[PDB]
């Protein structure tokens, strides 16, 4: 087919691989930041459930 | 002849006229006449037949030319697209420079064989051209290594220019 086919295919491959490398580095940074200070979706460690707390009036008023 | 004297220079031949003092016949002249009449005539006949067949079936081919992509000096680091384009252009120019050196060396060898006993005097300009192009080739391409590249060539040129500028300070 000629040299331009291989040339532009190589350009497309290089663009894909460079984008993948940048995405992997960004993913590493995102994971590190979330694990250090969990405020995104990931690394959300559990917490006791709020809905299982009694709020009805009880025997002792000092609650 | 597909070649041209602009890139393959050749001085015009100066052959002397024969001055046979002896009365003996020249066996070289006899053999060259017989050789022409026996060998050269049928060979040029079949070559003319081949040439007229090619003229009947004539085709053409062209020499590919590449436009100048932007140099690696204006390519941002980590931008592998323009870096790839500049690297391919640099490899192309490297191959062209290899063939330029081959042309100069072949020209020098032709000068030496043509002059023979006078090559130490009559090939002064050919040797000067060979020396200058060798010095330029060493300044641009030497000591790059097996993984030679546009980046390495640029780093070598920057180092050489820095040394020259520092020497030009004093």
């Amino acid at each position: 087919d000629g040299p331009e086919k291989n040339y532009e295919k190589t350009l497309a491959i290089l663009q894909i691989e460079s984008e993948k490398a940048e995405l992997r580095l960004k993913e590493q940074e995102v994971r590190r930041l979330m694990r250090a200070r969990g405020d995104g979706p990931w690394y959300q460690f559990p917490t006791p459930e709020k809905e299982f707390i009694d709020h009805s009036p009880k025997a002792t008023p000092d609650n | 002849d597909s070649w041209d004297k602009d890139v393959y220079p050749e001085p015009p031949s100066r052959t002397p006229a024969p001055s046979p003092q002896t009365s003996l016949p020249n066996p070289i002249t006899y053999l060259t006449k017989a050789y022409d009449l026996v060998v050269d005539w049928p060979v040029t006949l079949v070559r003319e037949f081949i040439e007229r067949q090619h003229a009947k079936n004539r085709t053409y081919y062209y020499h590919r030319q590449y436009r100048r992509v932007p140099d690696i000096t204006e390519c941002k680091e980590g931008d592998v697209l323009c870096i790839y384009e500049a690297e391919m252009q640099w490899r192309r120019d490297f191959k062209v420079d290899q063939e330029i050196m081959n042309i100069i060396q072949e020209r020098l060898k032709a000068c030496q064989q043509r002059e023979g006993e006078n090559y130490q005097q009559n090939c002064a300009k050919e040797l000067e051209q060979f020396t200058k192009v060798t010095k330029a080739y060493q300044d641009r391409y030497l000591d790059l290594g097996a993984y030679y590249s546009a980046r390495k060539c640029l780093a070598k040129q920057k180092q050489r220019m820095l040394e020259e500028r520092k020497a030009a300070r004093q």
